């Protein structure tokens, strides 16, 4: 049912731009490794 | 019919892309949505069946 | 974490599935497929180089691989940039970078990005500067802002055991279940250790099959397989042997150079063959002379009565009526079942019927005996099939792909009559007992990843195999092996008041304990037809008994008297003077036993 594809290699680019934020938010995991809010 | 059913279909906080089934509460039919693998509702079914049936 | 149980390329892909959908990534490094639980759940890994099954599990934290263990140690460090490699449904790959925040859990804290792609991009790796994998995108949540945020999610990564299983005058027995890692963690774990104790370390294993799957566990170890071609080998090198029960025990009876193991594992110490029974014995005296350490490995330990024990994986208990032979009607939940199943016969004849009526509905069977195992087994899996009919012989570590097991709990069991002349019947289909029940439900609920294995019998087990042959056999080949003064090799304790017969009635002398041997490893007779020859002083070539019995002893073969030409060219009514019904039971040990008798064997 599943079929597998080549996308690309492990690799950092260095030609890559910034975004995105640092915040801290409190998680609370769960049996199936999901996560939720505290 | 269930009072989950109620419930709007619901992507989960995981990336994955697993067509699942949800019961519309607009229209009056069972319809595909994208489910993100955890955290699955109870308006969330593995077939247009199962949706139809229980709803 | 976790284990799983079944019996090349570069870079990470896009996880791709029929219904061609993208539902996740992954990425091979190390030569292992790592992935996130729940984008697949453990199904199967399709593709032209093959497929690619689970091995280590981590449902807690939501991650999976593909052929291996996880070779992904790279790990953030509170103060460093990442990037990741997203790759989107549809879409060629994109390196995004972002300063980490902290998903500080209850317990207690893990790095996470507040990066949001497309569905389908779970699995995508996170990079690190060095250009290594440092965890995986598409397990996180959302915040009160609506805005999604996911965490670094990173493996940390075999068996530690205790130091008094190696301690002398100690037998242990290990309790393992189906998907415990028994072959593929715990041994070797116990052999590693076994060796850096530097000490002479022996593996029986109850197969030929079984011993392979060792060696293939046991790989980068120096182990040495050992044939029951050869009564002895020593070797100056430090080494782990490798043998079957029945070697081990044709060994002792043969050889004068069996060397003292000072650690014995047995694996499938429930195994209620003569042979591993004899072998259970003597490493039980070599415990108790204080020259070794044992350990009986078995999910059937001595006082087990629970034919529905406990599982890793979920198993559905259904009690029906099972067809005792060939149907034309009223069993239509056994062939429009199309997973795989495996249906445990009574006997051979049983199985022939059941499979034939099988593979007239248009199913591919597959048979296994005692005498074709180690041959027909490796087919049930380098082929595809439907229905693996077997008898109990699939009670001793076979391991099948399936998800249904149909279990009428019976069988044939050997029984050495005295009404008179000495004889041994199969008396048959009996109840099972309960640890062959259990063992034969323990074909399955051992995979992870399916959730409705199937468990389909019928009647109850029956703790009544007193007058089972296989104990006076064991006791037979047991006093054949000699020991030192003082020390009387008697069968294992939990076994052995099983059987009333007492000890030493069984030695034989020199040259007939040879024939002895013989008979049964080169003539393939039983153990208990083998010592009534041998005891006589016939030696191995004299075949005139095979013809000396009375009436009754006459030998059937399809409603026919059986006839046989002897080397000679004499036509002689085969009518053994003992008779063992083992060696009429099926056409194929019919047919072994008329090569014998005359003397083409």
């Amino acid at each position: 049912d599943l079929s597998l594809e080549k996308a690309a290699n492990v690799q950092w680019d260095e030609m890559a731009d910034i975004t995105g934020s640092s915040p801290i938010i409190e998680v609370k995991q769960d049996e199936d490794g999901s996560f939720s809010i505290r | 019919r269930p009072d989950f059913c109620l419930e709007p279909p619901y992507t989960g906080p995981c990336k994955a892309r697993i067509i699942r089934y949800f019961y519309n509460a607009k229209a009056g039919l069972c319809q595909t949505f994208v489910y993100g693998g955890c955290r699955a509702k109870r308006n969330n079914f593995k077939s247009a069946e199962d949706c139809m049936r229980t709803c | 974490g976790a284990l799983w149980d079944v019996p090349l390329s570069e870079g990470v892909y896009r996880i791709m599935q029929r219904g061609k959908t993208q539902v996740g990534v992954g990425i091979h490094m190390e030569g292992v497929f790592h992935t996130m639980w729940h984008v697949t759940r453990g199904s199967v890994i399709c593709h032209e180089t093959g497929r690619l099954e689970p091995s280590w599990a981590d449902v807690r934290n939501d991650m999976i691989s593909y052929g291996g263990g996880w070779r992904l140690g790279d790990k953030w460090d509170k103060e460093e940039d990442v990037q990741v490699l997203a790759i989107e449904p549809g879409k060629n790959p994109k390196h995004v970078q972002t300063k980490p925040g902290l998903f500080k859990t209850l317990t207690g804290e893990i790095g996470a990005v507040t990066l949001d792609f497309k569905p389908g991009t779970a699995g995508s790796p996170i990079i690190n500067k060095k250009g290594k994998v440092i965890g995986l995108y598409g397990n996180g949540v959302v915040t009160k802002s609506g805005d999604y945020v996911s965490a670094i999610t990173q493996a940390e990564r075999d068996y530690e055991v205790d130091e008094d299983i190696f301690r002398k005058k100690r037998l242990t027995i290990m309790d393992l279940h189906p998907g415990a890692g028994k072959t593929k963690r715990i041994l070797p774990s116990i052999v590693r250790e076994a060796l850096k104790r530097r000490l002479r370390t022996l593996i029986l294993a109850p197969t030929r099959v079984v011993a392979a799957e060792m060696e293939e566990a046991l790989r980068g170890l120096p182990i040495r397989y050992q044939t029951p071609a050869v009564k002895s080998e020593h070797t100056g090198r430090e080494i782990v042997d490798l043998m079957c029960h029945a070697t081990f025990t044709t060994r002792l009876l043969s050889s004068t150079r069996v060397p003292n193991y000072n650690l014995i594992v047995m694996d499938e110490a429930h195994f209620t063959d003569p042979c591993s029974v004899a072998a259970r014995g003597y490493i039980s005296t070599r415990v108790e002379m204080g020259e070794a350490a044992a350990i009986f490995m078995t999910a059937t330990p001595p006082g087990s009565i629970d034919p529905f024990p406990q599982s890793n994986s979920p198993i559905e208990d259904i009690e029906r009526e099972i067809p005792e032979r060939s149907w034309n009607t009223g069993f239509d939940w056994i062939t429009d079942y199309q997973g795989k199943t495996v249906w445990f016969v009574p006997s051979i004849k049983a199985g022939n019927d059941i499979a034939n009526c099988l593979r007239k509905s248009g199913k591919k069977v597959i048979q296994l005996s005692r005498k074709t195992f180690d041959t027909e087994y490796p087919k049930t899996k380098l082929t595809d099939w439907d229905f693996v009919v077997t008898t109990d012989i699939s009670e001793m570590g076979a391991n099948f792909r399936a998800g249904r097991v149909i279990d009428p709990r019976r069988c044939l069991k050997p029984v050495i009559l005295t009404d008179g002349p000495e004889r041994v019947i199969l008396a048959g289909p009996i109840p099972v007992t309960p640890a062959s029940a259990a063992q034969r439900r323990g074909r399955i609920g051992r995979n992870p990843a399916q959730e409705d294995d199937q468990y389909v019998f019928s009647g109850d087990p029956l703790k009544n195999d007193e007058d089972h042959a296989h104990w006076t056999e064991a006791k037979m080949l047991l006093d054949n092996i000699y020991t030192p003064e003082g020390i009387i090799p008697t069968l294992f304790g939990p076994e052995r008041e099983k059987t009333q017969a007492i000890d030493g009635e069984f030695r034989l002398r020199g040259e007939q304990r040879k024939t002895f041997v013989e008979l049964m490893r080169r003539g393939d007779l039983p153990v208990w037809l083998s010592y009534k020859v041998a005891s006589a002083g016939i030696s191995y070539k004299d075949r005139e008994w095979c013809f000396t019995g009375e009436r009754n002893n006459q030998i059937l073969e399809e409603n026919m008297e059986v006839e046989i030409w002897t080397r000679e060219g004499e036509k002689k009514k085969l009518r053994p003077k003992w008779l063992d019904a083992r060696v009429y039971a099926d056409p194929m040990a019919l047919k072994d036993f008329k090569e014998f008798a005359s003397g083409r064997k």
